[PDB]
């Protein structure tokens, strides 16, 4: 462990070379929030103002809160926690690469999970929700701000804004999502039109577990295609 | 890869094989016999084949034909057993015409039973078959050039050679003792009328009939693969 | 079907070699999840 | 659509030819039609009877294809086989016409 | 005038210059508007020039109508130059290999001289050539870059500042190289590459471009061309303004996109012209070596014991479906007659004639007050028992998967599949499970001829691949020839009276033999009949069957006159018939 | 096999069949519960019959896995039933509209369709449409010609009075056709042990083999079926 | 001013068989129906003469309507802004 | 008795003095062409193919095509494209049947390849039907039988 | 190893080629220690039409496999001998011939002279009497009047026959030059032995 | 219904041709398809209306017709608008010694 783990620290980067020896956090934090933030396209006028550095660095320790491992939790006094838990993920997957272990199955049933209706149509309805709602609705805003003063208007404007910003959508792509279930438009929703052979065809369908994956040639093709050991029950 | 008129498979103009089958045979007019002579020994061969009947160094000659035939046949396929795995010398080879069937059904065609014994009758059979033998190789060619007797083409020589070999076996002196002259000759005529419908068309498209017979398999090989 | 969440998925990379995928979901089953991917590379 | 890519390696008027004609004597391609030729020279003269019908048979036949089939059987086809490989860069084209009544027949059955 | 029959013997490829494109192209384009009343707009586009897609109108150019016209290309002259989008790899290659400034080669063609001549032109590219001496006109030669953000442009840094390799100056430099560079450098006389940059594209014929969908991105590639000036003389420097750049480089890449968008080769929304070439469903693989074929039946075969192998049951309303051309002559206008009086109402009818005299086709419901054909007329009449049909199963992997069967039609309604003998499904590899398989009967003379003598099934008999015997006993009658060739049967001995020995035979087509010699009460054996059978092929057998096997033998009592089977001259007297015989 | 077969095996596909409108659904009369039943058939409808099965050679047209079936079997109603197709158009607008188009003005009328038996643009509930027969007929430029013809070489009975108000608020045909569909020669059957077999023979009554108390089958399946398969499951079901 | 030259064509026959009957007399009648009167190859062709060379009666290949081509060499007269004799038509013209 | 190993080395073996060199018998088709020539080459691709085929295989014929024409170049080339650019470069519209027509139909293009008509794709993708069996030989109406014995 | 059996089946070379021996035959252990000595070894035979055909055998870790300017010096020096020079022979370790440099020199001498032939081989190519092995059949060279009888008879083209590369073992063997046809006694399993003619192409290297 | 590319495999494999001529081009897409011979680039020739002509050398035109399927002329029309010149030598005439 410690010697993969020293040769990997001392390995050069392509790309994180300027912080790679920094032992400052900030620093480090700084540059992360340049590299991985848009509307950051010229990174040094900022650089002259302290309070973009702090927006910047605050922003990215709060994106990287909720977003670096969010189960442990999405707060910073959790942030240790979701070291050693990262600590012990890298712990791992290194005991794997030692023979320690055996990769994980990829079939097994053991780490598998199915999400059907609730789940599949939410995760789609976040990403159509977000692009017929939240987006037009920005766009309204925009505009009515472009076409009267910031400190002019009245609440009413606002609100007509808000219902006109919606005219135009959403039932269309949740449609469009359940009659499709075309795996890249990557959609997760499995769908399949419901043919009525006979009951037994019908009943069936509403228990179909389907992959819905590409594999390409491969032995992986044969082997996930097999009666897995946990299929059983 | 098509079949042209030398019976050669070709791109456009380009050799692929100086004869298609190295014998020029359709793979649809075949048929499976045993040479009777391979796996004999010395003794047994001269038992079985070498006729006594007539004092003469000419049937002496048939004789050594037949046995430097018999081991030409085992050099050139113990060479072939040599250089594979494990496929081993065999005596029954694919050939145009079945000899020993047509023989048969002129005996059982026959007008009497044995013959009396006719000297002259047996060299004139000899010597047609010699003749027959020898002149063999023009089916590739035309009746033609038979008849002009233009020198054989070397390839065209060693293309009869598995069929010359089966005609001097099966038309042997000592099984040919019941046989009359007129009968050989309808012998050879359906010899040479079978050997002529056996062969390879011009024009015949041989590529796709290979990829074919061998992509077949293939679906088998991989049913077979999970044993 | 679909893997497992918070739980550490390690393929071998059949310029890679191990490769362990973590998917966090944050909290219940619409929680959005921001999947973590850790490599370990031939350059050591 | 990517072409995976192993990128391998390697006057429109052409000259005429003058057609000649191998002597009999010469000839070296089989004397027997294969079933090809055969065929070939039953489609080609049962069709010219469809468009035509003029016949040569002493028998009444209702079908075109059994006179076309009849005639070579009965070796009066008017027809000859030209048998050609043969083209060289000095413009000349090396052939073999054979006349199927002399030619032996096929099985065709 | 004559049109004298010809055969392609050889094809040949070359690159497209502006002399080609416009002494090919029957017109010029220029007017934005696709459509001008009913009729195309003239000069545009869809010019009828170029092509018909509609019944409507003629070509114009060859005055045939939509089915007879094969399509024209046109010329739009750009008002800037476009590099090849196929060529653009050659166009790198042939920068980095000349002098920019005066065209002659900046590498030794001496080095590459004896070098075999296609692959000198990539070893020419492969040399640097960077801040190289051009000996000949004293002037350094330029870093020749590609641009990353695009697969078109071209680029040039001189230890400096990157000028733009716009289209026109390229075709100068491209212009200012000679035969005798090119030659040396293995490429032909005619891949000049003054050839690779064009002025004046060819747009493709109105044929290859239906519509009333690449006809958008020509469309607005021809409105993007009036946008731009006619006038520019762009030279090495010109910083020509934005506008005009944007412009040109829009133009460049509606091209490329028109030509090879979603294509990506080793070199570099309606899918574009080489989209449409590869794949299985692509121009080649679906159009060229494949076909969708009139005349054609399609359904699911059925077992049919009564029908010989080398015939297939046909039901009877295909029959009436397909037709069979047979032109009426002096020798067949009797028989063809009953086909024509009987018409569309009765088996076997005709619905269709096409008169000679009229070049053109009837339908016999109009066709009572002619009431009779004549010597070259063709005649369309219906499938009749004894024609030969084609018959296949895909997959066709085999030789015999395509084999020619004589036609037994069914004249029962209520029958729709394709009946042939179960010993016929060794051809096709097929069982009746739910197997579909094609049909088509040929209608000319000479697919008839070529059928009936080469593609008959009894070609198929023996496997090309095995050289073996593919058709046989199969299951039923495998098992029923073991049954009747046995010695005993539980009762005591197999035996059969007279009349159940003509049973026998009383369903094999054949001449029945002759039972004269046998008493009611006579008992004849199963060989008996057999051989009553074999005598008329006569032939010689003897081998073990398949019935004897050493496994079992420990247990159970073999007959011994059934573990040896013996056939003299078709007369069985031995053992059973099985597998193996 | 059988999992694949018996979701494909005709019954009854929907229990409030007639209020819908399906495209290619077969509705089977007559259903019956196995003589040897399984837990599945507590939670599901039986689809199928207890067909009298005789594993016998009879002719040799039952080998490679067919069927010879009583001819009297399919007459008296076995597997047969009613097969459903819908044809359904929009208008592309307020140009178009259903009607028997006038024969002067339409300039784009069918070759040699029927046109006839057309009510206020739709076939009527009862009519028998043939290849040739004009359904739901609808000229445009209001002229131009849009109707819609058969096409189908079976004939069809229609039965359908819709005329619906889709999403965009427009209305559309939404015609049924109902077929007529007893166990005809080709039609596929199986065992719920997986052994399909295309049904070809029909034999009279008459002509069925029958036992010495009388019992006759309605399937005679090849004793050759069994044993390379080994579906002994139906063997010990019958 | 009249010349004499030397033309290369292929025919085609619609019946062979009652063609090759009289081969020369229905070569030349063949040619007069297409070539006599008409501009082709640079050249008016005024009037048909001899054949030097043809071909035996081919059978088209590519098609199934066995039919047959022949190919013709023949002399024929002919009245050789330069000029253009555009094909397929009866009359040259300069202007 | 014999020695049947993993992995190949007839050049070691050859060698070796412990066993016969004249004898070597290789699964390796590059192995067999490298030390034993071309014909060699081709008797071991005939051998391989059959042992892959098994019992039921084809007739021998079959495999003799498949070895002449992967080795009529004097090297083995193989069934892929780069076997067909080897043994038939000429041959534009064959190879962009097979695949990746535009790569091939620009390098064509650039070389400006002229490609004759032969065999069947390249007729076929012309529109014309290929020069074989039925059509192989040429069929002349029978002048002197027809003017003498005929009209 | 390589050396002792290339020993003596080079000998065994020369005398298929039909050649007498120019310089005695030494034993084993002077040749094996003179060819580290000396990084090479010479052996000379004279052809029928009396011409001096030269073999160098080169040790794996020799001198003249190394590098190039001393390849080029052996070879302008052993070119510049007063013999007749029909043809000269290198011998070399398998690996060698992807040294593209030693290629490199030998062809530029090829250039310089080009009224000789210069070939190189690895040692499998003589390490065994490659004519007397089991899976190579019978390889003989015909004369140019009998090989062109042939072509006549066929209508056939020389480059319309199977190519066959000079660089094959047996065609080495038989010393055949490219333009030269060979003549292949090739056992068959379908018409029991057939014969083939090849066109001998240039020498891959 | 699709006459595919094994169907064209098989047909080949039996030397079959003419059918394959009735099926593919006289039953999909046969057309006749006109080449200058002079210049080896598609013409335009018309009985009816009488056409005779080539654009690329216009007066030099000596057209023969070419059996072809319509899938060919829009293949080859596609690799002339891919700036591919795609011309046809054509088979040269054959003549007798006189
Ligand atoms: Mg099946
Ligand atoms: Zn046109
Ligand atoms: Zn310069
Ligand atoms: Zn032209």
């Amino acid at each position: 462990m410690i010697e993969i783990l020293e040769k990997s620290i001392h390995v050069l980067d392509p790309i994180f070379q300027p912080v790679q020896h920094e032992l400052n956090r900030e620093k480090i934090i700084q540059f992360l929030s340049e590299k991985v933030s848009k509307f950051v396209s010229n990174p040094s006028a900022y650089k002259s103002d302290e309070n973009a550095v702090q927006y910047l660095n605050e922003r990215q320790l709060t994106i990287l809160d909720k977003i670096l491992l969010p189960h442990m939790g999405q707060t910073a006094d959790t942030r240790v926690r979701k070291l050693r838990f990262l600590g012990l993920l890298i712990h791992k997957i290194l005991l794997v690469i030692m023979n320690v272990f055996p990769p994980t199955d990829r079939d097994s049933y053991r780490t598998k999970r199915v999400h059907g209706s609730g789940v599949s149509l939410a995760k789609a309805f976040k990403a159509i929700f977000n692009t017929s709602v939240i987006a037009p609705i920005i766009n309204g805003f925009k505009e009515l701000l472009k076409q009267t003063a910031f400190e002019e208007l009245t609440q009413r404007n606002i609100i007509e804004a808000f219902s006109a910003a919606l005219s135009k959508d959403l039932n269309r792509s949740m449609e469009q999502s359940i009659i499709s279930g075309n795996k890249t438009i990557v959609n997760r929703v499995s769908t399949q039109s419901l043919e009525r052979k006979n009951l037994l065809n019908t009943i069936s369908a509403l228990r179909t577990v389907n992959t819905h994956n590409a594999s390409k040639q491969t032995e992986r093709a044969d082997m996930m295609r097999r009666v897995h050991a946990s299929y059983p029950g | 890869c098509i079949v042209d008129y030398y019976r050669r498979v070709s791109i456009d103009t380009r050799l692929v094989q100086q004869l298609y089958g190295e014998d020029g045979l359709d793979a649809r007019q075949l048929e499976t016999v045993r040479f009777e002579t391979i796996m004999l020994s010395d003794q047994e061969l001269e038992d079985k084949f070498k006729y006594t009947g007539i004092q003469s160094p000419l049937f002496e000659e048939e004789f050594s034909r037949l046995k430097k035939d018999r081991d030409k046949y085992r050099q050139i396929f113990l060479n072939v057993e040599n250089f594979n795995f494990s496929q081993l010398l065999t005596d029954v080879r694919q050939v145009p015409v079945n000899v020993a069937s047509i023989v048969k059904n002129i005996l059982l065609s026959s007008t009497s039973g044995v013959l009396p014994f006719d000297e002259k009758s047996i060299l004139q059979k000899y010597a047609m078959v010699k003749t027959f033998c020898k002149n063999l190789p023009y089916v590739f060619i035309n009746n033609i050039q038979e008849r002009l007797q233009t020198p054989i083409p070397v390839y065209l020589k060693r293309a009869a050679s598995l069929m010359r070999m089966l005609i001097r076996i099966e038309l042997a002196t000592v099984k040919t003792l019941n046989i009359t002259c007129e009968q050989m000759s309808a012998i050879l005529d359906l010899i040479r009328l079978q050997y002529t419908q056996s062969l390879i068309n011009y024009g015949e498209a041989v590529g796709i009939l290979a990829a074919q017979s061998v992509s077949e398999p293939l679906t088998q090989y991989m049913l077979d693969s999970h044993h | 079907e679909n893997i497992r969440f918070n739980t550490l998925h390690i393929h071998y990379h059949t310029n890679e070699i191990i490769r362990g995928e973590f998917i966090s979901q944050p909290g219940g089953a619409f929680e959005n999840s921001s999947q973590i991917i850790i490599r370990y590379m031939t350059t050591g | 659509y990517v072409e995976t890519e192993e990128e391998n390696l390697v006057f429109v008027q052409a000259s005429s030819q003058t057609l000649v004609i191998i002597p009999d004597n010469e000839r070296i391609t089989s004397n027997v039609l294969t079933t090809f030729e055969a065929t070939r020279l039953v489609a080609v003269r049962a069709q010219q009877l469809a468009i035509n019908g003029s016949t040569m048979l002493k028998k009444k036949y209702s079908s075109p294809i059994d006179i076309a089939k009849q005639e070579l059987f009965n070796r009066k086809i008017p027809l000859l086989v030209m048998r050609c490989i043969k083209v060289t860069p000095e413009g000349q084209k090396i052939v073999e016409i054979w006349n199927p009544r002399e030619m032996g027949i096929p099985l065709l059955d | 005038m004559e049109a004298g029959y010809a055969e392609i013997a050889a094809v040949q490829f070359n690159i497209a210059g502006d002399n080609d494109h416009k002494r090919q192209g029957v017109m010029e384009v220029t007017i934005s508007n696709l459509f001008e009343g009913t009729l195309p707009a003239e000069g545009g586009i869809y010019d009828a020039r170029m092509g018909t897609t509609d019944h409507h109108y003629k070509c114009i150019t060859c005055s045939h109508q939509r089915k007879q016209c094969m399509g024209h290309p046109g010329i739009l002259q750009m008002h800037a130059p476009v590099l090849q989008p196929l060529f653009i790899a050659e166009i790198r290659r042939w920068l980095r290999v000349i002098c920019l400034n005066c065209g002659a080669p900046i590498v030794d063609l001496k080095r590459y001289e004896h070098l075999i001549r296609p692959k000198r032109l990539i070893e020419a590219a492969s040399s640097q050539t960077e801040g190289k001496q051009c000996y000949v006109c004293k002037a350094v030669h330029p870093k020749i870059v590609k641009d990353s953000e695009d697969y078109f442009t071209f680029w040039a840094d001189q230890q400096g500042k990157i000028d733009k390799l716009y289209p026109q100056i390229i075709r100068e430099i491209f212009s200012r190289v000679t035969y005798d560079t090119v030659v040396k450098l293995g490429r032909s006389k005619n891949s000049h590459p003054e050839k690779l940059v064009l002025k004046a594209i060819q747009i493709p014929p109105i044929s290859i471009r239906p519509g009333i969908d690449i006809n958008n991105v020509i469309q607005y590639l021809v409105r993007k061309n009036l946008l731009i000036p006619k006038d520019l003389q762009i030279v090495r420097g010109q910083k020509i303004p934005l506008n005009i750049d944007r412009n040109l480089q829009t133009i460049q890449q509606l091209y490329y996109n028109f030509l090879l968008d979603s294509v990506s080769t080793t070199a570099t929304p309606a899918p574009s012209i080489m989209r449409r070439l590869p794949r299985k469903e692509g121009r080649i693989r679906k159009s060229l070596l494949g076909s969708q074929v009139w005349s054609i039946s399609r359904s699911t075969i059925c077992g049919n014991s009564d029908l010989h192998l080398d015939e297939v049951g046909y039901p009877i309303s295909f029959a009436r479906t397909l037709q069979v051309a047979e032109t009426v002559q002096h020798y067949n206008i009797n028989r063809l007659m009953p086909y024509f009086l009987n018409g569309k109402r009765q088996y076997p009818g005709c619905s269709r004639v096409y008169k000679q005299i009229t070049q053109s086709v009837h339908d016999i419901e109009g066709l009572k007050q002619d009431f009779r054909l004549e010597v070259g007329d063709i005649l369309y009449r219906d499938v009749v028992t004894g024609d030969v049909a084609f018959f296949n199963r895909q997959p066709s992997l085999e030789r015999s998967s395509i084999g020619v069967h004589r036609i037994v039609v069914l004249e029962n309604p209520k029958i729709s599949t394709f009946q042939m003998n179960v010993s016929a499904c060794a051809w096709y590899n097929a069982d009746f499970d739910g197997d579909q398989m094609n049909l088509w009967v040929p209608w000319s003379v000479m697919s008839r001829v070529e059928a009936e003598l080469l593609c008959s099934v009894r070609n198929w008999f023996i496997s090309t691949k095995s050289s073996g015997p593919v058709n046989g006993q199969v299951q039923d009658s495998t098992v029923g020839s073991f049954l009747l060739t046995r010695t005993n049967t539980p009762m005591g001995k197999n035996v059969m009276n007279k009349l159940h020995a003509m049973g026998l035979f009383q369903t094999t087509q054949t001449d029945p033999p002759c039972f004269a010699n046998y008493s009611p009460t006579d008992l004849l054996d199963g060989k008996s009949v057999v051989s009553m059978l074999l005598r008329q092929t006569p032939i010689n057998y003897q081998r073990a069957p398949t019935w004897y096997s050493e496994v079992y033998a420990p247990y159970m009592h073999y007959n011994k006159q059934d573990i040896s089977t013996q056939i003299r001259n078709g007369e069985l007297i031995e053992g059973v018939l099985d597998k193996k015989a | 096999y059988e999992t694949n077969q018996g979701r494909q095996t005709g019954g009854w596909y929907c229990f409030s069949w007639p209020y819908r409108v399906d495209m290619n659904r077969f509705f089977q009369f007559y259903n019956e519960m196995p003589l040897v039943k399984t837990i599945a058939h507590n939670y599901v409808i039986p689809n199928g019959l207890n067909t009298i099965v005789a594993y016998m050679i009879y002719g040799g047209y039952n080998q490679e896995d067919s069927v010879i079936v009583s001819q009297s079997f399919i007459d008296r109603g076995g597997f047969a039933g009613t097969f459903y197709r819908e044809e359904k158009v929009e208008l592309e607008s307020d140009i178009e509209s259903f009607g028997k188009p006038d024969p002067l003005i339409t300039k784009n009328l069918k070759p040699g369709a029927n046109y006839e038996k057309l009510v206020d643009g739709f076939v009527p509930v009862g009519t028998v449409v043939k290849k040739g027969d004009i359904i739901i007929g609808k000229v445009a430029k209001i002229y131009i010609d849009r109707s819609v013809m058969y096409g189908f070489d079976e004939p069809a009975v229609v039965d359908a009075v819709m005329r619906p108000h889709g999403p965009n608020d427009e209305i559309f045909g939404l015609m049924r056709l109902r077929y007529e569909r007893n166990l005809n020669i080709g039609d596929k059957m199986s065992s719920r042990s997986g052994n399909k077999g295309i049904a070809a023979l029909a034999l009279p009554t008459s002509d069925m083999p029958f036992t010495e108390d009388g019992l006759q089958p309605d399937l005679i399946v090849n004793p050759h079926s069994h044993p390379s398969r080994m579906t002994n499951g139906q063997m010990i079901e019958t | 001013m009249i010349d004499q030259k030397i033309f290369e064509t292929t025919l085609n026959i619609d019946d062979p068989t009652n063609f090759c009957t009289n081969v020369e007399a229905h070569l030349l009648k063949e040619l007069e129906n297409i070539y006599v009167g008409k501009c082709f190859k640079n050249s008016f062709i005024l009037n048909i003469t001899g054949v030097i060379q043809r071909s035996p009666c081919f059978i088209m290949r590519t098609n199934n309507s066995g039919r047959g081509y022949m190919h013709v060499r023949f002399s024929a007269v002919v009245s050789y802004s330069s000029v253009y004799y555009i094909p397929g038509r009866q009359q040259a013209s300069a202007t | 008795y014999a020695i049947k190993t993993n992995g190949t080395n007839i050049f070691g073996a050859m060698l070796d003095d412990n066993i016969d060199p004249y004898t070597i018998v290789s699964s390796s088709i590059g192995d067999t062409m490298e030390l034993y020539g071309i014909e060699a080459a081709r008797q071991k691709i005939i051998s391989e193919i059959r042992t892959v085929m098994g019992d039921k295989g084809p007739n021998h014929r079959h495999l003799l095509m498949y070895a002449d024409l992967m080795t009529r170049t004097g090297q083995v080339t193989s069934l892929e494209k780069a076997g067909l650019n080897a043994r038939e470069p000429s041959n534009v519209l064959l190879r962009m049947a097979l695949s990746s027509p535009v790569q091939v139909l620009t390098d064509a293009a650039v070389d400006s390849a002229v490609n004759p008509i032969y065999g069947i794709a390249a007729p076929t993708l012309m529109g014309s039907v290929p020069r074989i069996g039925t059509m192989y030989s040429d069929i002349i109406m029978d002048e002197k039988y027809i003017t003498e014995n005929y009209k | 190893m390589a050396m002792q059996k290339l020993f003596t089946y080079i000998y065994e070379f020369i005398e298929y080629r039909k050649m007498v021996l120019l310089e005695e035959k030494v034993p084993y252990d002077k040749f094996v220690q003179m060819v580290l000595n000396t990084g090479f070894f010479r052996i000379n035979a004279e052809t029928l039409n009396h011409g001096i055909v030269s073999v160098f055998i080169f040790g794996a870790n020799g001198k003249y496999v190394h590098h190039g300017g001393d390849m080029r010096t052996l070879l302008t020096n052993t070119l510049n001998e007063k013999k007749h020079y029909e043809e000269l022979i290198l011998i070399v370790d398998k690996p060698v011939l992807s040294k593209k440099n030693i290629l490199d020199i030998i062809v530029e001498q090829r250039a310089a002279n080009p009224t000789i032939v210069i070939n190189i081989y690895p040692y499998h190519l003589f390490c065994i009497n490659i004519p007397k092995v089991s899976a190579i059949p019978k390889h003989k060279l015909i004369t140019q009047e009998e090989a062109q009888e042939f072509l006549g008879r066929e209508y056939l083209q020389p480059q319309d026959l199977m190519q066959i590369s000079a660089s094959d073992p047996p065609v080495v063997w038989l010393g055949g030059r490219p333009g030269d046809f060979v003549q292949i006694e090739r056992p068959s399993e379908t018409a029991m032995h057939a014969v083939v003619i090849r066109f001998i192409t240039k020498s891959k290297i | 219904l699709r006459l595919g590319e094994m169907e064209h495999w098989v047909l080949t494999a039996q030397g079959a041709m003419q059918t394959i001529i009735e099926k593919s081009h006289d039953d999909s897409d046969g057309c006749i398809s006109y080449i200058c011979r002079n210049c080896g680039e598609p013409a335009i020739y018309n009985a009816s209306h009488p056409i005779y002509k080539c654009m690329n050398c216009d007066v030099q035109a000596d057209i023969g017709m070419v059996d072809s399927r319509r899938s060919s002329i829009v293949f080859q029309h596609e690799m002339r608008a891919a700036n591919v010149n795609i011309t046809s030598v054509l088979s040269p005439r054959v003549f007798q010694p006189a």
